[PDB]
Order: structure tokens, then sequence, then C-alpha cells
């Protein structure tokens, strides 16, 4: 019944975004939620932000 | 008031990557007041350059393979991102790449313009293994700040872009991790003042004097506002654009009235009796005089603009 | 020496004015009087049928549409108005002119370039 298959391949970039799984090696599972920018993280005192 | 205002001391470099710069001396209070509000905006929207585009020879996309290379297509791609170019002049500039034979192509194989400063050498981008290889790359350089990779670029503005050219997620950003420590500055009445040691780690493409003083450009803007705030259109047409039958206006720019305005102030005995007009062509004389609201000889105020043209 | 400016505005507008002798009235003067006073310029105006059947005529043979829209275009009133108009003048069916593979100057009346 067929003349022939065309059968294209198409690939992606995904990052995160909310609702994204996220967990350690422990059962810690996660929602990430929000994606906070680099000032409003909490920094240490030698500069190098958490 | 027994006010006091802190103004510049120093820049200690270490490097082109490291630096400290002082800042004194501030009242009670002023320090932190300041200090973080710089930490917050020197990270923020500081402008630089980075790059946005590379187009490349023999690749149609960037999941494919080159021959000739030990690493992958979007590995490139991921060792042009830390690339640092301090361009002077243009907030779009272009670079050209050729090289051949083995060997890792560094920073200063590339074709230079006489205004983008060059700040690391060999910052690695490839590695070439055989020698009959070949490569045209040309990388796109803006300026600008933030994190919008051309992503946003892509989804607000559809042009139609030529099939090869690919796309770089930029890091417009220079400043990398600032922070500082708020010591007593010691005049001989005023032990209570401070001083605000403010530090500085980036890569390349800054002097760190204008990252300060744009600083105060940017706060002094909202800090503004914070004290400072608390013609009938068939009238001014050609005789012959006023769109009426074959033969009652275009008579009328025979006798040189090429404007609407010139029509009305007129008299209508006398221009009905020069030997062109026709004995129907006045009704529509009566028209567009009726229509509009105007009368017989009536002084218009001014019927031309500063352009003043016939045929 | 004024009523020149009938005659190319006539090769401009067959179209969608429709012209009668008293739209063409508007041209300054009377009914009665524009008509002699093209008749001795010329000698043959209300021409203006057959600059009609000849404008009718571009789009016969020189534009793609159809018949029905042409007896409607150049302003005629009717598809066998049109083709009373036609047989009169050309003595065709314009099914039978604009099929044939010839075409030649029997009936098409030239404008006036006076």
């Amino acid at each position: 019944g067929v003349l022939k298959i065309v059968k294209v391949y198409l690939a992606v970039k995904r990052r995160i975004q909310p609702g994204d799984k996220m967990a350690g090696r422990h059962g810690n599972k996660g929602v990430i939620s929000k994606i906070n920018p680099i000032e409003d993280m909490p920094y240490d005192e030698n500069g190098t932000p958490v | 008031t027994e006010f006091l205002k802190p103004r510049l001391v120093d820049i200690e470099q270490v490097s082109s990557t490291h630096a400290k710069v002082t800042l004194e001396p501030l009242e009670r209070g002023f320090g932190h007041t300041l200090g973080n509000a710089l930490r917050r905006i020197l990270l923020s929207s500081m402008p630089g350059c980075a790059v946005t585009e590379v187009e490349i020879d023999g690749v149609l996309h960037e999941y494919s393979t080159k021959e000739g290379v030990q690493e992958d297509i979007l590995e490139i791609l991921l060792n042009l991102k830390g690339l640092a170019v301090r361009v002077q002049g243009k907030d779009e500039v272009i670079l050209t790449l050729n090289k051949s034979g083995i060997g890792p192509v560094t920073a200063a194989d590339i074709t230079h313009d006489g205004d983008v400063e060059i700040v690391k050498p060999q910052h690695v981008i490839c590695h070439l293994t055989d020698e009959n290889a070949s490569i045209s790359m040309r990388i796109k350089v803006q300026r600008g700040r933030g994190y919008v990779p051309a992503s946003t670029r892509i989804h607000s503005e559809e042009d139609e872009r030529p099939i090869g050219r690919l796309l770089v997620d930029a890091c417009y950003s220079p400043v990398e991790r600032i922070a500082y420590n708020v010591e007593a500055a010691r005049v001989e009445q005023r032990t209570d003042l401070d001083k605000l040691v403010i530090e500085m780690e980036t890569n390349g493409t800054i002097d760190p004097e204008e990252a300060i003083r744009r600083a105060a450009t940017i706060l002094a803007e909202q800090l503004e506002a914070f004290v400072d705030l608390r013609f009938d259109p068939i009238l001014l047409r050609p005789v012959d654009d006023l769109e009426l039958t074959v033969r009652s206006a275009n008579c009328l720019k025979a006798e040189a009235i090429h404007y609407i305005g010139d029509l009305v102030q007129r008299t209508e005995v006398e221009l009905l009796k020069t030997p062109n007009l026709g004995k129907k062509s006045l009704t529509e004389i009566k028209d567009v005089l009726a229509s509009r609201g105007l009368s017989l000889g009536m002084r218009l105020e001014n019927w031309p603009p500063a352009s003043i043209a016939d045929e | 020496g004024i009523i020149r400016d009938l005659l190319i505005w006539l090769e401009g507008h067959l179209d969608q004015p429709l012209s009668l002798d008293n739209v063409a009235a508007k041209a300054g003067y009377s009914k009665w009087h524009l008509q002699r006073m093209f008749k001795d310029v010329t000698g043959h105006i209300g021409y203006i049928r057959a600059r009609r059947l000849s404008k009718s005529a571009v789009a016969l043979r020189l534009t793609a549409r159809p018949i029905l829209d042409i007896a409607l275009q150049y302003r005629f009133d009717s598809q066998q108005t049109f083709t009373r108009a036609f047989k009169k003048q050309f003595a065709q069916t314009p099914a039978l002119y604009r099929r044939s593979p010839e075409w030649s100057a029997f009936g098409i009346r030239p404008p006036l370039r006076l």
C-alpha cells in the first residue's frame, strides 16, 4: 500500500525552567521554582555567591 | 548641617583581570548605603561587548561535524563565548579568521581591525590536526548588557535569514565578582567616618573608573525623579489634484492657480470670464466652496506651506 | 480651441466613471452645443461608443478574464447590449472573435489622434 517513506529528524535544546525536576543522590526531590539573579543570591564575605 | 562627601582616592590594579579601588570618607551608615547599591548595579546593568553570531564554512548547522578538528563544533561555540574584545567606536563589528596547517588557533591568528583591542592572546579556540585544512569564520561582535542571547532577537524579529549562520549564546556583562569591606577612615575630629574598600575581579575590556563613574550616572537619573519630580485636506492640494470632472479644474491652473486657497481668493465673476472656463464648470467651484464652508473672495490666512512648487 | 481636453481623458475614462453626454456636459458646455463643437473638429463624439467597444476589445484578446466582466467593465449596459453593439460593429460573436487564432482590423474603431 505504501509508495515510499520520508522520515526527517529534528534536534532541540532545553534549559532550566520552573517545574523542572531536580534531585541529589538521596531521594531529595525538587521542583525548581524561581530563577534569581546574581545580586539577590546570598553572597559570602569573599564575593563568590551561592 | 555638617555634611561631607567622599571622593576619588586611587586605583590599584593587580592586573587586567584584578584590581582594587577605595572611596572615602563616608558618614555613619553611608558605607553600606552606597556600597551594596553599587554591587547590585555593577552586576546587573554594566554594558560591554560580546560575541553575537558566527558564520563558518563547510558546515550547515552547529550539530554537524567538521573534518580535521579535535573538538566538536558547538565546543567551538563554548570556546568562542569566553573571548573578550574591547570595541572602541562600534556597537557592531566583525572579525575574519583564515587559518591552515596543523596547530592550535589562538586569538593572535584572527585578522583584526584598528579599533578592537584584544585582551587574551591564548584563550584557546580549537585544535587542528591535518595540514591541508582551512577555516573561514566571521565572528559578529555586538555591545549590550544582560543575558539576552539573541534568542529574543529571533523571537521579537522575523527577518529572512540566510542558511548557514550560527547564533551564539552571549553574556555581555564584563563584571564577574565584586565585594566590599568597610573600614574606619580617620578624620581627627570625626572618628565616626568610614571608608569604602571596593574590590573587582573581571575579565578585560574594562577600565574600572569608567565602571564606577557610570554607576552614578545610573543612580542620579532615578535620584532626579525623587527630587525634581516631587486645515481642510482638499483645500491644501493643487487645483489639478482636486479630483473633478474632465475639464473644470485643469483650466484653472493656466491662470497660475495651483492651490485651492488661491481659488477662493479670486473674484468669481472675472474667473468665469477668462476665455477658457465653461459655464458648467460653475457648479464644481460652487461644490468645493459650499461643501467645505467658504465664501466668495474670503481671505484664507496662509494657503501655502514652506514648500511651494508648480508644474 | 477649448474641448481638446475631452479627447484623451476619454482614452483614460471609458472606465469606472460612467460618462454619458450629460456627464460629458460636465466639460463646461451644454448637451447640444458640445455636439457640433466636436463635429466640425472631427467629422464624427458619442466615437465614445467605439472606444467602449475598442476599449472592451483590449480585454478579449489581451487579458485572460472571461466575457461577463467585459460587458460591464467598459460601461456597456448588458451582455446582449454588448453583443448588440458587437454584431452591429464587428459582425462577429466575441466567442467567435477571441477564440479564432487570427485577428485583424475590420470593425475596431480607431481612437482619434486628430
